[PDB]
């Protein structure tokens, strides 16, 4: 489960938003108002997916896996950007790996949803077709699906 | 187990209502919810409608792809834009295979047709897909495409928002029963929820209401019950809050006994898809037998099912199960050798493959990389154990549970269209109410692509449903009332019974949730084909499993919270205790085992394609409190053979 | 899971040190040392001998007997006072025949000879023995008698004060570690604790110490884990003290590869004894069937063992083993079947035995009691359902692990004699060192009256030892330092880690007591036959379970605390761990399933008389870190036959 | 798992002992030494014994079923004396049993360990006798076994 650094998180104070209780799926992050600090409030319910982790400006959260299984020493610490993913495991016995991947290949924010769709019309609304069929599907014609005789 | 830091206590009469007024409500926020508000955007135009998206957590990192995800699993490719192009009629075949031959074809050819959109889109939106040099799309296998998708979420989330505006995505709401047309009981009028952030009441009055919550996690006790709880294969998030709010809507519900027992590397859950169909991985028994194999004869009695290619995924794990039976374990998958084969003896080869490997889960489940890294467990030197986890109740993935939907015009047949009052893509029994991603059932295989797909039908089609039949609903005040006096009757009783005792959790007058759910996965552990008993059951066991959640639910009737949090978790507890109570009875009903695998009933250890080649379908009417089930013959729609 | 209200933290050098030098140290409190306690001090005035007695909680209530016990399990009956006189040869043929051949019965035959006397006593010093109208002792059983035993404990723990004195007795003291004579590398000479009432560390010099601890339990999963996993079967306060201690010392352990599983009462786990042998209550499957019968034929290749009256409790095991792996459960007590024929129809006769089986578990297993009252099951109307719970290790109940002891000079075989430095009743391989009840290995069925008895008998052969051999062991001050300072190291790593987190319990410097255990359970429960795998393993399962073991074992060392009640968990935890390394290396080294419904070894299925009709021992070095294993055949050396 | 119930706990008056506290055989109950109150500190580590149920002076404490597989509404009440114990069970759905059981058929403190017994002897300590026999073994000489020819 994560855990946050006293050391390192500052309780997002200078920041419109808390960052780790506003992204976790679970609502398990949230706020000690007394240290101003913040913490898992429910452990055995963090599915580990690292969305604290990355969302954390000062780098404060990290994973220490579930003890049922997890002799100590590991870890995995991702350092996200805007286009890519920067990943260093560390293994118990002292092995470390780097790994980079892609993220993403526009910037961020940079969506228009129906780019290029023609308006809709009371017609359309009542064919099969969704918005911007059929060419994003990439036929001129609506895929065909032959029906059993 | 919850401890909370301190109390959060609120009664429903000192708790403002905030009533939001819209057209087309979405409930949910993840991949298919998404789907549905994109794609709902762009009609509504056409009316001027209103379209509001609620979450409970935050749409940026909510639901399933919380991580991300390595692969998208549904793309067809009719004009060859990846390494392997494939038919619609191929797909069809192979999902009502894979289903050991029960699937609605009508919805499963739909979403198909649609889906290759779904996925161009995602690329122009941002979503890096891995590529040939060629620049065709990179197969994992025959369906699936590689992607790095550690942003996948976020950049669906960011589509979504640009479409219907933030000023209607409501997060960190947690909706918790819908509402009806007080002068219809069987057409939706809406829903109730409350903020987990502060004291906030929300009626959503609605002419169209789509449910997209995801599926059901939790409902069995896991492998590890400790800290490791929290590591369900599934989305933790998800906690079947549809199927309680549809089923109780009288919304009907079908192959409801359908979970999905997946099999994955042990503990941490790591994906195996790639390993197994991108890496060409062998899993093999503790004494080095290839299972698949070794076991290959067991499958000769299912016909034609067990001559199909690939192999249904019930029938795979019913191979790896009768190892586990004869106490061949443990089950590992051979990355070492599955490497050093695809290496072929280039170490630059080996590397890039190798972090190949490390992506698939880096993007996708970090906790199997972690456990890798604490054990010392390096992929290219030796082998991973793997197992299957416990049941998980989706309608989106391998699993086909859900709520029973109509078909397009085009392609549903007549045998199919029969419970719908109106006949609206994807809408339920009940009118006004869709059902998308892991809430429509008899259509799995949706994945990624082919849930935000569905949710964009749905969407269209409560656009025309709306300005077609013009509905319009009336709440009802006094039921909204006695609504909101139930939403927080959890913290009342806290405050009532607590001094009682001078601990918290240890009351006789109430249970907390997590005391709640603890007992919920013993009794559905125990009784309903769990991990307890190697997912076997029988009349008597699920009978007995009936009687423990009646005891159960009337507790529920006695649930306590201490904050805004654990009074979430109790509602989460509640909507599983209704989603198990009707999975138990599904699977009472149906007198076979089709999916053995998934779960044997000892009882009926036979698949019976005689009398149960249909699918079973269930109507919980509240006002009576009485079950109905009914059999619904399947019929092939889409033109295939074996 | 323990979350402490307040801290209570000591560094090791801050803690003051408390000497106690006696003659005869008993280490546990419960009844085998009440036992060794009561003895003692009888013989012990033939030098002025000091005996003490010391005890982690108070003596009054510790132990297995803490609610009572409804029978004593262990009463041969050599005059008639009971309904039914026996003979030592026919119990001796019993005990060997119920573990499969296997039994130390020069041990056997000692205890049988001495426990009527010991029951005598009991009932001279107040314990209520239900009688006939006759005045004869009733029979549960053919080895039992029925017992209005409530005040058991109590009754035992004031003979046992009044015979040593209260001066004598220290409570609320946790041994973790025995201490060996500086003079001689295989001799004991004390032993050190700390109290977890207040800070101080306890350095116990002695002659002779007597290991009580009672079993181990908690080392695998339970069938409940959430609040329930506090209901195990056996008693939840014995956490294999005396077995990590005994083997750390190098005292030899003995069979400890046979470990017992329960067959009772679903979930309360309350006893059948009474049901089965008084009420003649039958159990069946679910479908009506006494698998007793049906499973009759199954036991005929364990001849002749399988057609041994009464039939060993393992293949009893087998037979529902066998019924749970075909999926016939739910298996019941048909108690409501069993009330009605006794009564026959006599409605006084009805309301007298009704209370009558109320007792047995009131004056027992409260918790079932209360279950039934809490799932409305009136016994009289409706059937229990059953099952076996989790395994555990002990050597006074149906299991006979434990160390390998020295029996009498008059029946002790040469066979049997060779590893033993001194032959003294009761003393393990190590010099001064002695086992008692479930601590004593190769010699079950004591129960009750049974370790009481053993420990009557050790306690004359340590004083014995004392008076002949006139020993002198000298501490090694630079050990006991080393020994306080990994004491309280536990609380020192929490105040110096502490600070990585803003969680107390979620830290990547240490764990906790709860999360060391949630760990050793899923790892026993898993690899070494718990019940996730309905009791099976194999050589590569065992392997695995101790490279797992390994690494929890190198977490011990980063192990923390933050109270003294969590201190105490801390080293139970550390004893738990050693016991389950040398169950899981005693369960591989055996190559056979001499007990299948206690533990199959799929790998060698087989019960192999030719190459296995042996006891297996083991000594483990602390000095090189080494297990060396070796085989002592069985030789019968009392006078039956089949 | 036990619990005290506030109303009636008065943290052990004026009492030389905490009585839950002393007799627990798992060290589960303590002092709140702030609210004078007694309670179980890790009621998953409770064996539902029932000894701190019978020993509290004022009955303040109880025993709620572990809610892992105990439906709300069912208990067992103690009322320990000196010679017999008396035991209420109520069901879930209100049906009520009553029952007592003898515990003791002599006063409390009334043993004499070794009475009637003769001293030990240095003779003796070399024999198989434990203290009290042949005598309390109630036969006609100390009990011999058959040895296997
Ligand atoms: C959990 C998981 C899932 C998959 C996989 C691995 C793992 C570890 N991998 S593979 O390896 O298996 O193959 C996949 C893969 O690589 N590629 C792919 O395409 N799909 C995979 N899935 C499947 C997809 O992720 C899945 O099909 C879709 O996400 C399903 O979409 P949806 O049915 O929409 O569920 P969701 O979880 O995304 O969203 C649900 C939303 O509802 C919210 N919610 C729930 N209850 C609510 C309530 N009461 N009130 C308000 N909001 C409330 C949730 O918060 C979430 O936002
Ligand atoms: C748990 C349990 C046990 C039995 C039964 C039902 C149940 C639910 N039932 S039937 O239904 O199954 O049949 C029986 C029955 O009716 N009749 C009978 O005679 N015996 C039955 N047993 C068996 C007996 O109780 C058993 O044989 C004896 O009690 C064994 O005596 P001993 O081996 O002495 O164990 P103990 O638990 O009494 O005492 C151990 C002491 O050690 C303490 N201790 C442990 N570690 C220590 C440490 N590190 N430092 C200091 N002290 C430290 C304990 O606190 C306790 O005081
Ligand atoms: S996001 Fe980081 S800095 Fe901000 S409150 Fe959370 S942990 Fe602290
Ligand atoms: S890892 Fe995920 S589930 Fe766990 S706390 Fe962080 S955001 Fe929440
Ligand atoms: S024994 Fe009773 S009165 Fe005394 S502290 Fe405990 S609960 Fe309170
Ligand atoms: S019931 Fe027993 S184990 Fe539980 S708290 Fe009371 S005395 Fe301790």
């Amino acid at each position: 489960p994560s855990f946050v650094n006293p050391e390192k998180c500052d309780g997002c104070k200078a920041l419109e938003r808390t960052a780790c209780e506003y992204i976790c799926p679970n609502d398990l992050m949230t706020l000690d108002k007394e240290k101003m600090k913040a913490y898992n409030r429910e452990p055995d319910m963090c599915w580990e997916c690292y969305s604290c982790v990355k969302m954390c400006p000062q780098g404060a959260i990290d994973v220490r896996g579930y003890v049922d299984y997890s002799p100590l020493g590991g870890a995995c610490v991702p350092m996200r950007g805007t286009s890519d993913i920067m990943w260093t495991v560390k293994y118990r016995n002292g092995k470390v790996l780097r790994f980079k991947f892609a993220i993403r290949t526009t910037p961020w924010g940079s969506i228009q949803p129906f780019e290029g769709f023609p308006e809709p019309t009371e017609e359309a609304l009542k064919s099969e077709l969704l918005a911007g069929e059929p060419e994003i599907i990439g036929t001129s014609e609506f895929p065909q699906v032959k029906k059993k005789a | 187990v919850y401890y909370p830091k301190k109390y959060e206590l609120y009664k429903a009469d000192e708790v403002p209502t905030e009533v939001v007024e819209t057209d087309i409500l979405i409930i949910g926020g993840g991949f298919s919810g998404c789907g549905a508000a994109y794609e709902a955007a762009y009609w509504a135009k056409l009316g001027g409608l209103k379209v509001t998206l609620v979450e409970k957590a935050a749409v940026e990192r909510s639901g399933a792809v919380a991580q991300g995800l390595s692969a998208i699993n549904t793309y067809i490719d009719l004009t060859g834009r990846s390494e392997r192009q494939n038919t619609l009629e191929d797909y069809v075949r192979y999902v009502t295979l894979d289903m050991m031959g029960l699937a609605r074809e009508d919805l499963v050819a739909d979403y198909a047709r649609h889906v290759d959109g779904t996925v161009h889109l995602f690329e122009k939106w941002g979503l890096p897909i891995w590529k040939t040099p060629d620049g065709k799309y990179v197969r994992e296998g025959q369906w699936q495409i590689m992607i790095h998708g550690e942003s996948y979420k976020p950049i669906i989330a960011e589509a979504a928002k640009m479409a219907v505006g933030e000023e209607n995505i409501y997060e960190r709401v947690f909706i918790f029963e819908l509402l009806k047309d007080k002068n219809d009981p069987n057409a939706v009028a809406g829903a109730v929820g409350f903020s987990v952030r502060e004291p906030k009441f929300y009626v959503f009055k609605a002419k169209a209401v789509i449910l997209a919550t995801g599926g059901a996690t939790l409902l069995f006790r896991p492998r590890s019950t400790g800290e490791a709880a929290g590591r369900t294969w599934y989305a933790i998030f998800d906690t079947g809050s549809g199927y309680y709010m549809g089923l109780k809507a009288g919304a009907m519900l079908t192959q409801f006994e359908h979970r999905f027992i997946p099999f994955r590397f042990k503990d941490g859950y790591g994906p195996v898809g790639a390993w197994f169909l991108f890496f060409k991985c062998k899993a093999k028994n503790a004494y080095g037998e290839e299972y698949i194999k070794t076991r290959a004869a067991e499958l000769e009695k299912y016909k034609p099912y067990g001559a199909a290619q690939p192999i249904p995924t019930p029938l795979r794990n019913h191979q790896v199960m009768l190892e586990i039976m004869d106490g061949n374990q443990p089950i590992y998958m051979h990355t070492e050798e599955a490497l050093a084969e695809l290496a072929g003896g280039d170490k630059k080869k080996l590397k890039h493959i190798y972090e190949e490997a490390f992506e698939d889960f880096l993007d996708m489940t970090v906790s199997q990389a972690l456990l890798w890294a604490c054990q010392n467990i390096d992929p290219q030197e030796q082998p991973s154990e793997a197992a299957p986890a416990e049941p998980y109740i989706m309608g989106s993935h391998s699993g086909e549970a859900g709520f029973w939907v109509c078909g397009p015009e085009d392609l549903m047949p007549e045998e199919y269209a029969k419970l719908f009052p109106l006949k609206y893509n994807r809408m339920t029994t009940v009118k006004g109410l869709f059902a998308i991603g892991d809430c429509a059932g008899a259509n799995p295989h949706k994945f990624s692509s082919g849930s935000f797909t569905e949710g964009r039908i749905a969407a269209k089609a409560a656009v025309r449903f709306i300005l077609e039949q013009k509905p319009n609903p009336e709440i009802d005040d006094a039921v909204v009332e006695e609504l909101k006096k139930k939403a927080y009757a959890p913290m009342e009783r806290f405050m009532q019974y607590k001094d009682l005792s001078t601990a918290d959790d240890v009351n006789p007058e109430y249970i907390l949730p997590w005391q709640g759910l603890v007992r919920l996965q013993k009794i559905m552990d125990e009784y309903a084909a769990g991990i307890a008993t190697i997912y076997k059951t029988n009349e008597k066991m699920l009978q007995r499993a009936l009687e423990l959640l009646a005891f159960l639910k009337e507790d529920l009737e006695k649930l306590a919270a201490r904050d805004l949090h654990e009074l979430m978790r109790a509602w989460e507890l509640v909507h599983r205790v209704w989603t198990a109570e009707a999975h138990v009875r599904h699977m009472l009903f149906r007198k076979e085992t089709r999916w053995p695998g998934y779960y044997y009933r000892t009882d009926y250890p036979e698949l019976n394609d005689e009398e149960w080649k249909c699918f079973v379908c269930s109507k919980y009417d509240a006002e009576k409190d009485e079950w109905t089930f009914e059999k619904v013959p399947y019929v092939q729609v889409i033109e295939w053979s074996f």
